[PDB]
RNA sequence: AGUAUGGGAGAGGAUGGUAGAAUUCCAGGUGUAGCGGUGAAAUGCGUAGAGAUCUGGAGGAAUACCGAUGGCGAAGGCAGCCAUCUGGCCUAAUACUGACGCUGAGGUACGAAAGCAUGGGGAGCAAACAGGAUUAGAUACCCUGGUAGUCCAUGCCGUAAACGAUGUCUACUAGCCGUUGGGGCCUUUGAGGCUUUAGUGGCGCAGCUAACGCGAUAAGUAGACCGCCUGGGGAGUACGGUCGCAAGACUAAAACUCAAAUGAAUUGACGGGGGCCCGCACAAGCGGUGGAGCAUGUGGUUUAAUUCGAUGCAACGCGAAGAAC
């Protein structure tokens, strides 16, 4: 129902999944999709193809709200960041600026132990 | 903060952003944050890196 | 191989039409060295298509081949030209085998004419390749 | 060897403030079916609404980039910024004392991590433990949780591959290339080039060594003092003693047993080490076997006998190129 012209895309790309969330500014969610929601169960959730599929679904869902230009933020060292950002242009939005917002501690908490695989 | 100008394509934007992130080296810190490295291992790795650096400098000098 | 590059084996033109494409189609049709049977099958179909539309047998065959030719395999990459034709002939013989008629020559002519209008299992498989290429 | 006066570098120590990033939790908006995790899964979280995203709050611990074969400290060790108290070191020239030195049995001080005592604190991580996997079994490695502890105050413990596996002090003995803190000279305008000193590194002559290697930061040439060794096990063990709240630490044997146990290097062989290379090895194709009936050989079973041999690839239409007598 609500109409907004400028939006923000969030690509949370981990090593096990990728979540593409489309919101307006001031961070109110409008549409989202994940690789788990399109089959791709188990380990296949991390493939770039699944990220592209999720990004297409999210862009088409947001087209109903009617966005034409958006700003993209990618966080996480996932294998699907490039596919997720590419699929939005294929859908038809205008990417005003796309950036990386991964968090880095300034020597804070202690990470878990190393795997002896 | 890769801000695109008027008319670059999406692929050009992606590749330029990838180059910017490669220059920034955030992914190295993210990988380092996955598991805890003990001070012994850290000192050993840095000593090996220093030795390799000094070996490289002499080769580039000659 | 591993070290060498083996040259492709050049096939002689068909002694009746001087058509390497027709010769390759005959080689694809032929089983266990029975060249005469394959020649009869192919020539019968070429004459049948000529009667049922008065068109040149060679040109009509090349046009249908280009219609049933794919463009991509499958990881997407561009299929080299020889494999395109080799894959199109396989589809055209396989699908023609499954029709119901008195002789193989009549089945081949019938499905050549059918594919000339884009109606046939070979073209359907081509659209399947198109779909699964859109998948990647 | 030491003292006074000028200057300099530093994560040296103790106390108290303070800043930003991030994790967890809590409250509230937007929003809706997944999230999480693995080699693949599952346990687990979620429709009384997660995960994602935005705002605010609470608390604990550690200080990205700079960062360095860098620096400081007797060693153990010491990293955000600021203030207070405080130790040592380097550097210039005069002045001053006049051998005041070196080492050091007993003794004494400090001494990582884990551990102990009393009182606090507890975000993350995580012995013990619980569950899910894997496996012939799993008690482990992997996954989901998780208590001591890790943090603070006041004490104890006195051990580490506490290592440069190299006790402290002094003098002498080719060179070449780096780097840190100072002094001096030279250009000539500001950045470079020569020296000298105290540290910290890489090569290398002589010399030394079983060899590997060391080589002005000696494992070279000499001097002073101390500690320690005398085949491998039994054994850093028992007894006695001292210390400790405890865990334990320190000092420290013998009976008995073997003819070896060790160090360095050489040639092979092997590696679920690394490079390079080849082959119908794979990839791309065309036909088969594994399914049916029959022929033939083998195993087994049966029989009076079912003659004997061949047994992964490299035995099984093999000896047998031919059993009705």
């Amino acid at each position: 129902t609500r109409t907004v012209s400028e939006g923000v895309a969030h690509i949370h790309a981990s090593f096990n999944n990728t979540i593409v969330t489309i919101t307006d500014r001031q961070g109110n969610a409008l549409a989202w999709a994940t690789s788990g929601g399109q089959g791709f169960r188990g380990s296949r959730k991390s493939t770039p193809f699944a990220a592209q599929v999720a990004a297409e679904v999210a862009g088409k869902a947001a087209l109903d709200y009617g966005l034409k230009n958006l700003d993209v933020l990618v966080k996480g060292p996932g294998p699907g960041r490039e596919s997720a950002v590419r699929a939005l242009g294929a859908v038809g939005y205008k990417i005003n600026s796309i950036t990386d917002v991964t968090p880095i501690p300034h020597n804070g908490c202690r990470p878990p132990k190393k795997r002896r695989v | 903060q890769v801000k695109l100008k008027e008319g670059e394509p999406v692929d050009v934007a992606i590749r330029r952003f990838k180059r910017s992130c490669e220059k920034a080296g955030v992914l190295a810190d993210v990988r380092k944050r996955e598991f805890y490295e003990k001070p012994t291992q850290e000192r050993k790795r840095k000593k090996a890196a220093a030795v390799k650096r000094y070996q490289k400098k002499l080769a580039r000098e000659s | 191989p591993r070290r060498r590059v083996v040259a492709a084996r050049e096939i002689l033109p068909d002694p009746k039409f001087s058509s390497q494409t027709i010769a390759k189609f005959m080689n694809h049709v032929m089983q266990d060295g029975k060249k005469s049977i394959a020649e009869s099958i192919v020539y019968g179909a070429l004459e049948r298509v000529q009667e049922k539309n008065k068109v040149d047998p060679v040109e009509f065959f090349e046009t249908t081949l280009e219609k049933v030719r794919p463009m991509v395999e499958v990881v997407p990459m561009e299929v080299r030209p020889s494999r395109r034709t080799a894959l199109a002939m396989r589809w055209l013989v396989d699908a023609a085998a499954k029709r119901s008629e008195k002789t193989m020559a009549l089945r081949l002519a019938g499905e050549l004419l059918d594919a000339a209008e884009g109606k046939g299992a070979a073209i359907k498989k081509r659209e399947d390749v198109h779909r699964m290429a859109e998948a990647n």
